[PDB]
């Protein structure tokens, strides 16, 4: 109920070498839509992203308080954080309000510095992180997004199919969710760029 | 944690650390507050100027609220402390009085904590004394000042830091009714007694001016050196005639 | 009995600029038993000397080199028991990192931090520097590290190094013996050479401690390691 | 700087001298020998024997109440040597870790780790202004399983040590090189032959031939894990088997 | 007791002085040679290497110039890990002030800040003050390009170009004589920078191992900050050694 | 000298100089009497003028219905132990709903004025206190100082020039026990009498009464109820 | 239930609140300002529970005007708007939570008009336009029907006044008058009240 | 040189030195003259102002404690500042809890009670690192009827019919125990006053160089406006 107070949905999937992130752009207050702009994907890096929903103003408050313990540790050490050591990082984070939460279930995308390996990751709202191969989901239509997911992801594709991929399952996927969607957007992490795209959606 | 107590009494009646803090602001750059019927001047010593500063970063002259502003001699880094509380206690005082404080509420204020420095544990007395000036709500231009003690008192005009015993000289043959009739009058007879003790003529003068209901206002070098011809011809002017 | 301790410093600044409690805490050091350091291209050593005042001492009772991970050794030179409360300190901050980010400290960070912790002694209330240097070796992203922390908490990363006694004349024969693209063998061999230029007597795979640090990790050679080292020798 | 320089207070507290040394500690180090006695502590192949001088200089001070030799757990014995209530105040912190150790770890603490453990907090007076270091030196023996015998050395610096053999108090350095010359001959020590060793070095070098009221013993075995006091008999028994001899 | 161990480092002297502040002064003198200099496209530190030796391995970033945040770095000179300390808590008060406001800190109110701290230390606690100097270049959305100097005392100021540490005072003689105020490029900066250091550095021959130079410039709405390549201060030195042998040969 | 400083520091004869200045100021102050019949505890206080314009300092404080004090020494210091033992008496009568026993609360007075004799940067109470009550036991005379030690007295006399006040009660001691109240009032004022100068004779002005008794909650007369016990003094002996 | 309303135009942010006061039935006051000036181009309107509102708004004011005292410069409306976020997130899980929503309206030199949304929970949004209250609900759709980006000041004051009458036409609630002002590189201008003076 | 002994150390004498040193303080101020007659309460200070751009209105060394109990003060007024606070708020609380005028006696004991609560050791943060240097005397009017008070830094408070403090308290103490009797008037006591602060004071006297209040049964606390002063002045 607290976490779908907003609504909002995040969706991370792996490619043959690089990720997709993509995340609903609605902001809303229960059945009332506010804006139709908000920002729930955020750069930690070059090639490493963090989406999350949940209560948007966790959303903020967890984007901020990370942003935060990143600058200081890129600053501490002279190198950009693995994916790996950002999802601990979030753990970490999460779990120090173990019980006085933060009500967002973070979703990593990124690329290995110096490696460029595809990482995808969630994590719950405390902090207990899980790593898979194929797609993580997050926010109020998780299972239309494992409908599709599950149906449509297809190992090793280039980054277009994976954005072709990424895009039907989210649109299909927030389409059956009354409190996501108001537009799409998805952000492609290769290598040696990054395409960011919002996708023509239903606005009602 | 550190709980030793640094001012205490010697066996004179003296509080030594109140005495050096004195010291310390006899060292400072000298600074002169004239009062006036419609303004209030603020000016300040340029010890030295070393061509590379930035000035904006090294102003001696703050203001604390709309209506009040200080200037200071002594420790800069204690006078910066000192500054931000008072401050602090300005706003507070616009939030819990629905009114701005008067000059005398914020001196009040800041002499209870330099008195308070005076007679705790594990701290040394602050080492500037402070020039208040400001407008009352009633438009009374009033200016005070307090020193590293926690004494305060308010003055006509005056002056504090280094050579201020010939500036204060100075300012009570000077000061006059008829010496402060005007803004400029009031301006001259500052930069005057500023004069009497800095080098270089006027180059090493910060100027600030408040008017009543008007914020603030600094000096340009333009305007001071203006003033500073303006008050050489002056003395050329009374000299020849009268002799 | 008052629990209280003091809260002003021991250290504090002379007229000369100078803080002369860390100037002696670096005499205790310089008086220290001799130790060693050297980064090969593919690994670390850090031999010191151990020469116990008496055959009644057991040997493998204490060590003086120290493991604080599995990729990070520690050797000191100075005073023992200040050392053991740095070795304690280390692998506590080693475990928190590991606990924050899990993956294990890289070796400068652990570096940092524990120098910290000696700039805190020497700055804090009623205690006195730490009386010992840090060697510090560790092994992170294919790369070997050796740093060198002082009682001031000042830090400092070598290709080679000596502390102890007679450390000039050390730092002065590794200067004129190291050299870069050297194997860990060959680095083991010079450090135990630089050792045995300041070493008082017959050198035993005993008298002395070896630790090695490489992409396996750290860890302490074994006497009869050494003594197959010594043989070499 | 120059030898035996001072500067300051460092001569007073634990803060160091212009050569780098902290000569309060090495004050401690002579409160130690204050006390005016000596104990021995040998390592044999299946046991540990602590052997300590006992003076009861007059008949009205009850003799069973004075013991320099303590238990801090049932397998973990202690001499004490130097300023008593010291000694006291280190046993009563030494036990209290012994029994956390067992509380939090769930097995008996080491030997070797409550010589650490204690040695640490002695540390901890070396390097704090406003106490002053314990006058007094402890030794520790056990048995762990692995390892058999242990004896432990801990002073006032905070340094300890295991040994093969160990002395503390006013001619630990004569009952060090004695035991030296035992333990370079080395022979295998019994369970007779260390206590033997133990109390013909206190004797020979306390220049006495003693008495079983004049001496305390401890011992830990293999075969007995225990800590254990030698009662008069016993004592009396191992003397008159070295006198023989 | 306390009392008469206590070293009464935050009391005033009989002259109405400071002693331990004084006495950090002294310290930072000792220390090695740190330059700012500010110019119309940018600002530069350029300080002296005092880690000097074949043994030393080569450093990860810089020895004596650390990035504070996106748009800010700082040079010290004096106690190295009481720098390092210092560096840490400015680390810090800019990420809050990023939290808080979610802006970057404006360049006087970190140095604000970190002052505060180091007066805090100078006027109760009974501890030692700080022995660090600082030199910070900075870029804001306020005042652009800025360079400040900060001392143990906790004052603070702005500055066109200044120095601290081992001969400061000749290189503040040579930065008035030669700094043109308004027409300083950071071509003719870094030329002013290593003239200054070949002058203060008068025992030791300016090599490219013996300086760190680090520039803070602006491209495309970012700040760059970045220390110069070995190959670049060489190429500096070079066409410093040229400038210098054609003014003799026209004299 | 290095050992008369800091209460924490043992002299090498086995004294500690503070607590020994802080009985000098007890010393310094006015003298008091305090003395005790089968029935009755009286206190008689000569007072001091600062000036001629001056009203006499107090001397005589109430603590409970049953216990009353005199002091010498710092007035101030007299206050918090006055304050302390007032709070002592109100917690006995509202826990155990009876008058707190005055030898108890003199086992608290000093144990309470021992603990600053021991830490450092502290400094004992430089008041003496003479301490008149009545209880189960009858009346009670005590005397605690600067020390924290205390006594339990026949008659004792604290401040300035007590000794021959203490003389004095020396040689009517065996007479106190059975006087009446006036009786014993008048070897009071004799005592105190005995510690003045040859001019300064006892007057309304300068003594102060605190009585104690069986039926009598502790009462102070100051100075038109001290008349009656002044009429009837014979002139000084000398 | 109060009401607040947000336009922002290309150069300027118009705003409007109602002026009543109300304790259970009765209309305590009929010329009652939400409106909390921050600094020279800095307007905060709060709705919410009674004393929270006044006393989170005046905490931010002191706090704002203090930040100017300090460095000599004002805040930027989006830094204002961060840190009123950032306060009322951290009361939010606090001892002593604000039940407040907020609009931020501002003018920065640099960035031009802003408008900014912040509900009770401390969730941050920029808006074209936005309102509080239950009177949105019947106005929000007006303004996303006649809304354009380039919209003047005059056409902007004659859309809110729209959605003022839609409000006296259709809202339960009694919200005879509003207060509007408007703010642009010159600062804060006081509009006229718009008013339905029941006869 | 001072930071040799503690601020709690007794002298060989039995005096606390930090005590002793305040009091020697005290002689380096203005003299404050009290009076209490059966009329009232007068007090009379001396402002003692250095320069003539000093504005004498700002020297406040006489102030109202409460409408019935007025404060003359000598020695450091910086000091003074905490301890006349705290006389207002004891006078507010006790009305607050009682609803009913403090005395005099009993503001004063609450006063006092401050004076030796300081110390090093053994203090919470902030408490105060030595005794005040002030000595004050509170003139009020309660059911006893108008009462005057001297309260000194080592917390003795004593009852006074006429008392002076500061720098010349001794000639001018003199002076008032020949002057003042019991039956003396409020008018005669101001007069006699102002003649002796006029004999002790090294500047002339005039409206401007004192402050003068009174306190009487049914009237409040009154600090004597300029006017009042050149009428009391003009025949001295």
């Amino acid at each position: 109920s607290i976490m779908s107070y907003n609504g909002g949905a995040v969706m991370a999937m792996k490619g043959k070498n690089c990720v997709a992130i993509a995340a609903d752009r609605r902001f809303g207050i229960q059945a009332q839509m506010v804006t139709t702009d908000f920002q729930k994907i955020f750069p930690m890096g070059d090639r490493l992203y963090i989406g999350l929903a949940g209560l948007a103003t966790d959303v903020q408050t967890v984007a901020q308080r990370l942003k935060f313990r990143l600058n200081l540790y890129e600053l501490k050490e002279g190198r950009q954080i693995k994916p790996y050591t950002l999802m601990s990082m979030v753990a970490n984070l999460l779990y120090e309000k173990r019980f006085g939460p933060y009500y967002t279930e973070p979703v990593i995308a990124g690329l290995d510095p110096k490696t460029f390996k595809p990482f995808i990751c969630s994590l719950d709202l405390i902090g207990c992180p899980m790593v898979t191969d194929d797609f993580v989901v997050s926010g109020t239509c998780t299972e239309q997004m494992y409908g599709m997911c599950e149906s449509l992801w297809e190992p090793n594709m280039d980054p277009e199919h994976l954005f072709e991929t990424i895009s039907q399952a989210m649109l299909n996927a927030v389409d059956r969710d009354a409190v996501s969607g108001m537009g799409v957007i998805v952000h492609i992490i290769e290598k040696d760029k990054i395409t960011t795209r919002t996708l023509k959606a239903r606005m009602d | 944690s550190y709980d030793r107590a640094i001012t205490v009494f010697s066996p004179d009646g003296h509080l030594f650390q109140v005495e050096y803090a004195q010291e310390a602001v006899k060292k400072g750059s000298t600074a002169v507050g004239v009062r006036g019927k419609d303004i209030v001047v603020l000016g300040v010593e340029k010890k030295s100027v070393a061509k590379l500063q930035d000035e904006r970063t090294v102003r001696k002259i703050c203001a604390l609220d709309d209506n009040v502003c200080m200037a200071f001699a002594g420790l800069t880094a204690d006078a910066r402390i000192v500054i931000n509380r008072a401050r602090v206690e300005c706003q507070s005082h616009r939030l819990t009085v629905e009114d701005p404080v008067t000059v005398e509420y914020i001196t009040r204020y800041i002499a209870s904590l330099k008195q308070r420095y005076t007679q705790s544990n594990g701290r040394r007395p602050f080492g500037i004394s402070a020039l208040i000036v400001g407008f009352d709500f009633d438009g009374t231009p009033r200016l005070y000042q307090t020193d590293p003690s926690g004494t305060y008192h308010a003055w006509k005009a005056n002056a504090i830091g280094r050579g201020a015993k010939s500036v204060r000289e100075f300012l009570e043959k000077n000061y006059t009714d008829e010496a402060i009739e005007t803004d400029d009058l009031t301006i001259k007879l500052v930069i005057k007694a500023l004069l009497e003790v800095v080098q270089s003529g006027g180059k090493n003068i910060e100027l600030a001016v408040m008017r009543r209901d008007q914020p603030l206002k600094i000096l340009n070098p333009e305007e001071i050196e203006k003033y500073v011809a303006e008050i050489e011809k002056e003395k050329e002017e009374n000299e020849k005639k009268k002799q | 009995m008052a629990e209280r301790g003091y809260s002003f410093s021991l250290t504090t600044f002379s007229p000369s600029g100078k803080l002369v409690q860390i100037e002696y805490a670096l005499a205790a050091v310089a008086g220290g038993a001799p130790s060693v350091g050297i980064k090969a291209a593919n690994g670390v050593v850090l031999a010191t000397e151990k020469k116990q005042k008496s055959i009644l001492y057991d040997e493998r009772s204490v060590h003086k080199v120290e493991p604080i991970t599995k990729h990070i050794g520690l050797v000191y030179s100075g005073m023992g028991p200040d050392y053991r409360v740095l070795v304690h300190r280390a692998r506590k901050l080693a475990q928190q990192y590991y606990l924050v980010y899990q993956e294990p400290i890289p070796t400068a960070q652990l570096v940092q931090r524990v120098a910290s912790v000696m700039q805190e002694y020497t700055q804090s209330g009623g205690v006195r520097p730490f009386g010992v240097s840090l060697l510090i070796c560790g092994w992170n992203e294919g790369r070997p590290y050796l740093f060198q922390s002082d009682p001031s908490g000042a830090y400092f990363a070598w290709k080679a190094t000596a502390m102890g006694k007679n450390y000039v004349n050390g730092k002065t024969f590794l200067e004129k013996r190291y050299n870069e693209d050297l194997e860990l063998e060959d680095a083991i061999h010079t450090a135990i050479l630089t050792l045995k230029e300041s070493f008082e007597g017959q050198m035993t795979e005993d008298n002395i401690e070896v630790g090695i640090c490489n992409e396996a990790g750290f860890r302490r050679l074994t006497p009869t390691e050494v003594k197959d080292y010594l043989a070499a020798i | 700087m120059s030898r035996g320089s001072s500067a300051g207070f460092d001569r007073h507290i634990t803060i160091f001298s212009p050569e780098g040394r902290l000569y309060q500690v090495e004050y401690a180090f002579k409160a130690i020998n204050q006390g005016g006695l000596t104990s021995v502590a040998v390592r044999g192949k299946d046991c540990a024997v602590i052997v300590t001088q006992k003076k009861v200089p007059d008949k009205l001070l009850d003799s069973s109440t004075v013991t320099h030799l303590f238990k801090i757990t049932e397998n973990i014995g202690c001499v004490m040597t130097g300023m008593t209530a010291d000694s006291r105040s280190q046993v009563q912190r030494a036990r209290y870790e012994a029994a956390n150790w067992k509380y939090k770890y769930g097995y008996e603490i080491p030997v070797d780790m409550l010589c650490k453990r204690i040695a640490d907090i002695s540390q901890v007076y070396t390097q704090n202004a406003e106490m002053r270091p314990l006058g007094c030196c402890m030794i520790l023996i056990g048995i762990d399983e692995e390892q058999g015998p242990q004896v432990y050395k801990c002073d006032p610096a905070g340094y300890y040590c295991g040994f093969k053999a160990t002395a503390a108090g006013v001619k630990q350095t004569e009952s060090t090189s004695f035991l030296e010359k035992k333990v370079k001959k080395k022979f295998d020590w019994t369970f007779e032959q260390t206590v033997e060793t133990a109390i013909t070095c206190l004797s020979t070098v306390l220049s006495i031939d003693f008495k079983p009221s004049e001496i305390e013993v401890g011992v830990v075995t293999v075969e007995n894990p225990k800590f254990r006091i030698l009662t008069e008999a016993e004592i009396d028994a191992h003397l008159v088997a070295l006198a023989e001899r | 007791m306390s009392r008469r161990y206590d070293s009464r480092t935050t009391i005033f002297s009989p002259e109405g002085r400071l002693y331990q502040v004084e006495y950090a002064m002294e310290a930072i003198g000792h220390a090695g040679t740190c330059l700012g200099i500010l110019a119309n496209d940018g600002v530069l530190l350029a300080a002296e290497r005092r880690n000097i030796h074949k043994l030393l391995d080569e450093v990860f970033f810089s020895e004596k110039i650390y990035k504070l945040n996106e748009d800010m770095a700082c040079s010290v000179a004096g106690i190295t890990s009481d720098a390092n300390v210092l560096t840490n808590e400015l680390r810090l008060i800019a990420q809050r002030y990023l939290l808080q406001y979610q802006e970057p800190i404006p360049c006087e109110q970190l140095v604000t800040a970190l002052c505060d701290i180091k007066q805090a230390y100078t006027q109760f606690g009974g501890k030692r003050p700080f022995g660090v100097s600082l030199l910070y270049i900075g870029w804001d959305k306020h005042y652009g390009f800025q360079l400040y100097q900060s001392d143990p005392s906790g004052n603070y100021g702005g500055w066109k170009a200044t120095c601290i540490g081992n001969n400061s005072a000749a290189a503040v003689s040579m930065l008035k004589q030669d700094y043109k105020e308004g027409e300083m490029t950071l071509k003719s900066a870094l030329a002013l920078a290593i003239k200054v250091l070949n002058k203060t550095m008068d025992v030791s021959k300016l090599s490219a191992e013996k300086v760190e130079i680090a520039t803070l410039t602006r491209e495309n709405g970012k700040t760059v900050i970045r220390v110069l390549k070995q190959k670049e201060v060489e190429q500096l030195i070079k066409k410093h050694e040229e400038e210098e042998a054609k003014a003799e040969r026209e004299k | 000298n290095q050992y008369d400083n800091d209460v924490t520091v043992w002299s090498p004869q086995g004294r500690i100089h503070q607590i020994e200045y802080a009985m000098e100021a007890v010393k310094q102050g006015s003298a008091t009497v305090g003395l005790k019949s089968k029935t009755h505890a009286v206190l008689v206080a000569l007072k001091r003028a600062q000036s001629e314009l001056a009203a006499h300092q107090k001397k005589i404080l109430h603590v409970d219905n049953h216990i009353g004090i005199s002091i010498a020494g710092l007035t101030a210091d007299a206050r918090l132990l006055c304050n302390f033992m007032r709070q002592e008496c109100l917690d006995s009568r509202f826990v155990f709903d009876r008058p707190l026993p005055v030898s108890r609360l003199v086992s608290l007075i000093g144990s309470k004025t021992q603990i600053p004799t021991q830490r450092y940067g502290r400094r004992p109470y430089g008041v003496g206190l003479l301490i008149a009550g009545y209880d189960d036991m009858g009346p009670h005379i005590f005397q605690t100082c600067p020390s924290a030690n205390y006594f339990d007295c026949r008659a004792m006399s604290i401040g300035a020039r007590s000794q021959s006040a203490r003389t004095y009660l020396e040689r009517h001691m065996s007479e106190f026990m059975e006087c009446n109240l006036n009786e014993l009032v008048k070897h009071g004022l004799r005592a105190l009498r005995e510690t003045l100068p040859a001019e300064q004779d006892l007057t309304t002005k300068n003594v102060s009464i605190g009585i104690v008794g069986k039926d009598l909650e502790f009462t102070i007369y100051d100075d038109d109820d001290v008349s009656p016990f002044l009429e009837g003094l014979e002139e000084r002996p000398q | 239930m109060e009401y607040l309303i947000g336009i922002q135009g290309p150069d300027y942010v118009l705003v409007a609140s109602d002026r009543v006061a109300a304790s259970n039935i009765v209309q305590m006051k009929d010329d009652h300002d939400k409106m909390f000036k921050m600094s020279e181009k800095i307007l905060l309107l709060c709705v919410g529970e009674a004393g929270d509102t006044v006393q989170f708004a005046e905490y931010i004011q002191k706090n704002v005007q203090l930040y100017k005292m300090r460095n000599g410069y004002e805040l930027s409306p989006t830094a204002a708007a961060n840190f009123t976020r950032r306060n009322l997130a951290d009361y939010l899980r606090s001892r002593t939570p604000y039940h407040v929503n907020l609009l931020l309206a501002g003018y920065d030199e640099h960035e031009g008009p802003a408008l900014y949304y912040m509900d009770y929970l401390a969730a941050l949004a920029k808006a074209p336009f936005a309102a509080h209250g239950y009177g949105a609900f019947l106005t929000l759709s007006i303004l996303d029907r006649y809304y354009t980006p380039t919209i003047s000041r005059e056409k902007a004051v004659e859309l809110l006044r729209k959605c003022l009458e839609e409000l006296q036409k259709r809202f339960i609630l009694n919200l005879p008058t509003f207060s509007v002002r408007i703010i642009d590189r010159n600062g804060i201008h006081d509009l006229d009240n718009i008013s339905f003076p029941k006869q | 040189s001072e930071y040799d002994r503690g601020v709690n150390t007794f002298s060989p004498e039995g005096r606390l030195f930090q005590v002793e040193y305040a009091i020697e303080a005290i002689k380096l101020g203005s003299t404050a003259i009290g009076i209490q007659t059966s009329e009232g309460v007068c007090l009379a200070v001396e402002k003692r102002i250095t320069s003539p751009l000093m504005e004498p209105s700002s020297i406040e060394k006489i102030v109202e404690i409460d409408a019935h109990i007025g404060c003359a003060m000598s020695g450091l007024i910086a000091d003074a500042k905490t301890l006349i606070d705290k006389a207002r708020v004891e006078t507010q609380n006790h009305w607050f809890t009682y609803n009913e005028t403090m005395t005099v006696e009993s503001v004063t004991q609450a006063v006092s009670n401050l004076a030796l609560q300081f110390g090093e050791e053994d203090a919470d943060p902030g408490a105060m690192s030595r005794p005040f240097g002030v000595a004050l005397l509170f003139g009020g009017v309660d059911e006893k009827g108008p009462q005057l008070f001297h309260m000194d830094p080592s917390g003795t408070f004593v009852q006074c019919d006429a008392r002076a403090i500061g720098s010349a308290s001794e000639g001018a103490q003199s002076s008032l125990q020949e002057v003042y009797h019991k039956s003396m008037t409020l008018k005669e006591a101001i007069k006699s006053s102002l003649i002796i602060l006029k004999q002790v004071m090294e500047e002339k006297l005039n409206a401007t160089n004192i402050e003068l209040a009174t306190v009487q049964p049914g009237q409040n606390f009154h600090m004597f406006t300029k006017e009042e002063l050149e009428e009391v002045i003009k025949d001295i």
